[PDB]
RNA sequence: GAAUGUUACCGCAAUAGUAAUUGAACUUAGUACGAGAGGAACAGUUCAUUCGGAUAAUUGGUUUUUGCGGCUGUCUGAUCA
RNA sequence: CUGUCCCUAUCUA
């Protein structure tokens, strides 16, 4: 559910244990991933997770309803250079996500600041819910 | 994101329109417009602590 | 496929070449080669460096406008796309590149002369 | 769950169910140890074996258990229901000596391990090992009735219909062999022939269609004239909120008179007084006068055989049951004609001429003929786009005939002046 | 690690033999089954995707692909191969009586103190009247049941300092063996122009001996890559060849300044996606995926878009020296 | 009236298409079912051009517009600009427009008279569209939802805004378009009315889960029939 | 690395090993099935995880290019260096 | 906050 493709096997920058700001006005300030999903289990490999990708993570900050508890999350930011299919690399400003339950629907409203374009491509309710993609 | 009147910046640091008569007076100075506005982009903040200095004694 | 122009030193930036910055303000930065970068990382004015193209068109050491600059104005406004149309484009293109080399070396000779 | 618990798995016989459960200790775990090996070597390695049995007959029980829904602990509806096809207390029972047979399990697995850990020999230890696996397989054989009669219940439940109480609904009443089923049929999804033999539908069957966009659905009961398929319609009816309608055989079917007819739903009357119920029947009419003596009971004048008021009914049983600056629109679109599917001569869409042309992974679609342009010759955009390393887009523009004449003018006005020298 | 591709110790030589050909339809035109050229380089091609299915679909992709430079081959004999019990054997060759000097210094190892008496005694028998040529063309035509034929790169008309040929052996996959020595006869001493044995978008799997490394022995092993398509078939000869439909732009594909560790481009080239084993200025042999591999990727056309050829070394930010000037403009040094 | 279908096993209808009452949008793949269906409910009533922004197939959201032209973000390539000239007839302008706010169809709620935008967007995009579309502005903002093109929908017939819109809020709406506006819900109880959903003036396409009640209040409100 | 007239070139193959792996996206699918709830599959195409062989076409990393330019310090009486 | 690590690569004597 949520995923409207195939995998791209973009770069990996976001392995298990890093934080990243909420983009979006659910209240929660950061995300602390704990697990990838969908991601191989290599010998001795952090999973990583990457742009357009569904992890795990638990809110570290932010309200207290939110703090202590597990949820979906979609990562709209990465900031480690990727290789785009239109030749040129780019990398975004800073490490961003945003929390959904696994239907992709959005808890908040509506998104804030840059979407990654390969997430909105493959996440339409995270498009829906972006007011700036790229 | 962050956008501010700079042509304000006269009454105010924490930062860091050609109609109004005062921007124009503030025009006719040496100074000045090239990079103000790119204050992200920008230790050239120097030059606007002192472009703002100088509005201050003119005002 | 679009040949850019650098953010920094306003180079053209072929397809692939160079790496792109994004920023909250939805604008790219582009950057033809890694110098460019990280010197945009250092965030160095590119209006006081000796070697930049926007230094050189404040400081007047080349032509900063022209009339055969106006032809590359970024229309936002599509065409019908007709032959004609595409022919006697390349042929201006063509014939507005030569003229503007022929300014470019008139105003080189132009700033130049005088060196007694 | 609770609506049809067709999730449970499987109750394998007690033969079945020891003969797996040994499998899978023999299998997993190793079997293979010398009389020269280590004393404690040997006797972890016959305590994890039994350890081992006991742990896989304590998930076998376990899943059993939670799987089987406890009837007690269920709506009840559908306790009653189960009640009624099955004992309530001999399914309670049974149940038990499923978990008396897991608690001996587990007691005898414990004490052979405490005892297990000090034998002496080999021989003592797999002598031990032995008995417990005797005691394990004659627990498990005193369940082959509970077990096979698990299974049975099991088998039969995953079939049994989802019913919805909850759910606006209403129910099919009267007497048997009175065609109750044929406005079943008639009146949603459900396949129930006529059957002129009474009781031909020995378990209830429920049909769903919609009114008014609100979901509903009828249920079919055998009918009532102090049997099993008898008593699992008066649960049905009693606490069900569905609304109940009465059939009746206006004529020689079935044998029974009006009369009888009449005094059954008279006596049956304090059961389904509160269900909001209806009569449909399928000096001989005189009596309905005291059957409409019910304030809230109709008389429904029909037969069965055809859908001669089966229509206005489904209708009639809905509403008791709820009882209780200008647009612009182009000339084009007007007048295209619809896409009958059905027609073969309808416009052909992309559909089939992807099909006419191969599989969906192979036909790539033509943007080319689609779009318009001043001359269709040259449809076959090659845009170059590129000049040079010079964007091409960025100078397209009509009338720039007239900008390249004042550039020339400017460049004659230049030479002439001597500017390039 | 990967136990089929042990032992991972040094390759036999550079020129890595072919040891399997493509089936042979005997009923088919002759052709050939391989050719042979040098590696240069690499470079950037960027190009639109028509791929049904795929999300980029219409869509302009990046991609890298390799650049290898073939000069004409010309042919200088052929071999007849018999069945046997113990695998084909040479029965006899023949040779065209004319040797380039490339081949006649192949056969030695000390040239400029050798005499060149490479094959004067043979040249002189063949100008004979018959009887010793005719009979090993029948001999083969009667007992051979398969054909090879030998050929040479041409050295001389390469940027390379090697000045030597390097021998290599073609199975022919089209008509009867007989017909397969027939249309030989007519191509002793004559070139096979590259874009007769492929065409665009034609799908081709490269040999050859990849860069060695040393202790770790590393590298220098022999290794083969299927499934390559083909992007582009130029002509040293045609200019312009790295101007695509697109970006018709007067530029051969050679990088500004000369490719990197090799020369310029200026004979027959083949263009194919990916890379290949081996590095620059290495003898690389081309064969045409052993089977037919003609799956919707090799089947699909790739019209090109751009072609990169920028200075490679270092950086780059024009294609040509023209647009360098236009956009520099007139220097101190120009006047 | 209404017509339910699904795109590539998809329910967000409006999120891959754009519809409007001269021209209509859709994406590009190799399952063209979505493009049979609506050659079936438009045919060659109005063009149907296929057209990515971006490289993205979620041109309903990155672009929007009306039937007296289309707004394309400043990611799409000249080469589509191009196309969607070609594929559109000069009637109907074309206008790249430069703004933070790239997600034209989520910040840009327009039909044939009026049209709501986010208020951050700046002035000068403001003035684009009301001389490019030539249909009044107003900044809005639907019982405090930013994103006025992804929950709202609007037409010459009515509008559907989000279910949570506070009574005053539909009532200011409807007095700033006079056209009568219902609160309800697509897609079987999507908040995402205007991403799951697609409307003009006599077609109205929504996701197949859409419920029965959700189809018939989306006609009514838009006076289908 | 000598050896079987010598020297060089092109070859066949007994033999030893061997490799690819699994998943998901869409016409087929809202079709069969099914009262509903839900919901297949073949053939086709497009991607993906791990493993293995190669390349640096673009990008990341790396500088006794020391290649350039600057900076704290001292010496050639100083500046050029 | 760091190459301890995901994941290693490069330079010097």
């Amino acid at each position: 559910n949520g995923a409207q493709g195939t995998k791209f096997r973009i770069s990996l920058g976001l392995p298990v244990g890093a934080i990243m700001n909420c983009a979006d006005n659910s209240g929660a300030r950061n995300l602390y991933i704990i697990a990838v999903k969908g991601s191989g289990s290599r010998l001795n490999r952090l999973p990583a997770a990457s742009l357009g990708d569904m992890v795990m993570a638990t809110v570290k900050k932010g309200k207290p309803e939110l703090r202590k508890k597990v949820m979906p999350a979609i990562v709209v930011r990465q900031a480690k250079s990727w290789r785009r299919r239109d030749g040129v690399f780019l990398y975004f400003e800073d490490n961003a996500g945003v929390i959904a339950n696994p239907k992709g629907e959005m808890k908040g409203s509506a998104i804030t600041g840059p979407v990654g374009k390969e997430c909105a491509d493959l996440w339409p309710r995270v498009a829906s819910n972006s007011g700036v993609v790229v | 994101y962050h956008e501010t009147s700079i042509l304000d910046f006269v009454r105010t640091i924490s930062m860091l329109d050609e109609n109004d008569h005062e921007w124009k007076i503030l025009k006719k100075l040496k100074q000045t417009r090239s990079c103000i506005e790119d204050l992200k982009v920008l230790k050239d903040f120097k030059m606007i602590l002192r472009w703002r200095k100088i509005a201050r004694e003119i005002l | 496929m679009r040949i850019y122009q650098c953010h920094f030193c306003s180079s053209p930036c072929y397809p692939g070449h160079g790496i792109m910055f994004v920023r909250n303000d939805a604008k790219e930065f582009r950057f033809c080669r890694s110098k460019c970068h990280k010197a945009f990382k250092q965030r160095r004015n590119p209006r006081k460096l000796k070697w930049t193209k926007a230094f050189r068109k404040a400081a007047g050491k080349e032509l900063a406008v022209d009339s055969t600059l106006t032809f590359a104005q970024r229309r936002n406004v599509p065409v019908r796309y007709n032959r004609e149309l595409v022919a006697t484009t390349l042929k201006a293109m063509a014939r507005i590149e030569e003229i503007r080399q022929k300014r470019e070396r008139a105003f080189y000779k132009n700033r130049m002369r005088g060196n007694k | 769950m609770q609506l049809s618990w067709k999730d449970i798995p499987t109750v394998a016989p007690a033969n079945d169910l020891l003969d797996i459960v040994l499998n899978r200790t023999q299998r997993k775990t190793p079997t293979v140890i010398r009389p020269g090996f280590k004393i404690t070597r040997i006797r972890a390695f016959y305590m994890r074996k039994v350890k081992y049995t006991g742990e896989g007959f304590v998930e076998k029980f376990e899943d059993i258990l939670k799987g089987f829904p406890n009837i007690n602990d269920v709506h009840p509806f559908h306790r009653d229901l189960m009640d009624t096809l099955y004992e309530k207390n001999h399914y309670k029972i049974s149940l038990a000596a499923i978990s008396r047979a897991k608690s001996l399990v587990e007691q005898v697995a414990r004490d052979y391990v405490r005892l297990l850990k000090f034998g002496q020999s080999l021989f003592q230890c797999k002598q031990l090992k032995r008995a417990a696996l005797g005691r394990m397989a004659t627990i498990v054989k005193k369940l082959r009735d509970p077990l096979a009669y698990l299974e049975q219940v099991r088998q039969h439940i995953g079939r049994l219909p989802s019913i919805d109480p909850n759910t606006r609904t209403l129910l099919i009443c009267g007497y048997p062999n009175v065609g109750k089923s044929s406005f079943l049929r008639c009146i949603t999804k459900s396949d129930v022939d006529v059957q002129p033999y009474a009781f031909t539908t020995k378990s209830l069957y429920v049909g769903h269609f919609d009114y008014k966009y609100l979901r509903f659905q009828a249920i079919d009961t055998p009918g009532i004239l102090m049997n099993n398929i008898e008593m699992q319609s008066i649960y049905a009816i009693a606490h069900l909120r569905s609304c109940v309608l009465y059939f009746m055989d206006l004529s020689e079917q079935c044998g029974f008179t009006i009369e009888a007819q009449v005094k059954l739903f008279h006596s049956i009357k304090p059961l389904f007084a509160n269900k909001s119920v209806m009569v449909v029947i399928n000096e001989r009419a005189q009596l309905l006068e005291s059957v409409k003596e019910v304030p809230g009971v109709e008389i429904m004048t029909s037969s069965c055989q055809l859908e001669e008021n089966v229509m206005e009914v489904r209708n009639k049983a809905c509403e008791k049951l709820l009882a209780s600056r200008t647009p612009f629109i182009p000339e084009s679109v007007k007048n295209l004609k619809k896409y009958d599917p059905e027609d073969p001569n309808r416009r052909k869409l992309a559909r089939d001429i992807e099909a006419e042309n191969g599989g969906a992974g192979v036909f790539n679609v033509n943007l080319k003929d689609k779009y318009l342009l001043e001359d269709d010759e040259w449809k076959n955009d090659i845009m170059p786009e590129i000049l040079d390393g010079k964007n091409v887009y960025d100078f397209l523009d009509p009338e720039i005939a007239a900008k390249l004449q004042a550039l020339e003018e400017e460049e004659e006005k230049l030479e002439n002046e001597g500017f390039y020298n | 690690g990967h136990l089929g591709f042990l032992p991972r110790k040094r390759a036999a030589s550079i020129r890595a033999r072919v040891k399997a050909f493509p089936k042979d339809d005997r009923s088919k035109p002759v052709a050939l089954t391989s050719f042979l050229g040098y590696k240069a380089g690499m470079t950037t091609i960027v190009r639109d995707l028509d791929r049904p299915g795929s999300k980029f679909h219409k869509r302009e992709v990046v991609e890298a692909v390799t650049v290898v430079d073939t000069p004409p081959v010309v042919v200088v004999g052929v071999v007849g191969y018999v069945e046997t019990p113990r695998g084909l054997r040479s029965l006899t060759t023949v040779w065209a009586e004319h040797l380039s000097d490339e081949v006649k210094r192949r056969f030695y190892k000390n040239w400029y103190k050798s005499k060149k008496k490479a094959f004067t005694k043979y040249s002189a028998k063949y100008a004979q009247d018959g009887a010793g040529i005719e009979r090993e063309l029948a001999r083969i035509k009667k007992y051979a049941s398969v054909v090879r034929v030998l050929v040479h790169t041409q050295i001389r008309k390469t940027p390379l300092a090697q000045k030597k040929a390097h021998l290599a052996e073609i199975q022919l996959n089209g008509g009867s063996i007989s017909e397969k020595v027939d249309w030989a006869r007519e191509h002793f001493e004559k070139t096979v122009a590259v874009d007769s044995v492929f065409e665009q978008n034609e799908m081709i799997d490269a040999i050859a001996v990849t860069k060695g490394h040393g202790f770790e022995q590393r590298g220098y092993h022999s290794r083969t890559s299927i499934n390559h398509k083909i992007y582009r078939v130029g002509k040293g000869d045609d200019e312009a060849n790295g101007a695509t439909s697109f970006d018709r732009t007067k530029k051969t594909i050679t990088p500004m300044g000369g490719f990197v560790h090799y020369g310029e481009i200026k004979n027959d080239f083949i263009m194919v996606k990916g890379c290949i084993p081996g590095n620059r200025k290495r003898i690389v042999t081309l064969r045409k995926s052993l089977y037919t591999n003609t799956s919707r990727k090799a089947l699909e056309e790739v019209s090109l878009k751009w072609i990169d050829t920028a200075s490679k070394f270092g950086k780059g930010r024009f294609q040509t020296p023209a647009e360098k000037h236009a956009f520099m403009g007139t220097l101190k040094k120009d006047l | 009236m209404a017509t339910r279908t699904q795109f590539e096993n998809s329910n967000e209808i409006g999120v891959f298409s754009k519809l409007t009452n001269t021209y209509c949008l859709v994406a590009v793949g190799g399952s063209e079912n979505f493009y049979s269906a609506f050659e079936a409910e438009l045919g060659d009533a109005i063009p149907i051009v296929h057209t990515t922004i971006a490289g993205t197939r979620i041109i309903g959201r990155m672009t929007a517009g009306n039937r007296r032209g289309l707004l394309v973000p400043t990611q799409t390539t000249d080469q589509e600009l191009q196309h969607l000239r070609n594929s559109l007839p000069d009637s109907v302008k074309i206008q790249r427009v430069e703004e933070r706010l790239s997600a034209l169809g989520n910040v840009i709620c327009c039909n044939d008279y009026v049209a709501l935008v986010h208020p951050d967007i700046d002035r000068e995009t403001e003035e684009l569209i009301s001389d490019v579309l030539g249909v009044e502005v107003f900044r809005q903002t639907i019982s405090g939802n930013i994103l006025v093109g992804s929950y709202c929908s609007l037409s010459n017939q009515g509008g559907l805004v989000h279910p949570q819109t506070s009574v005053q809020d539909q009532e200011e709406l409807s007095s700033l378009l006079q056209v009568p506006l219902v609160a309800g819900t697509v897609n079987r109880g999507s908040s995402v009315v205007g991403a799951g959903m697609v409307v003009n003036d006599y077609l109205a396409v929504t996701g197949l889960d859409t419920t029965a009640p959700e189809l018939s209040v989306i006609e009514s409100i838009f006076r289908l029939q």
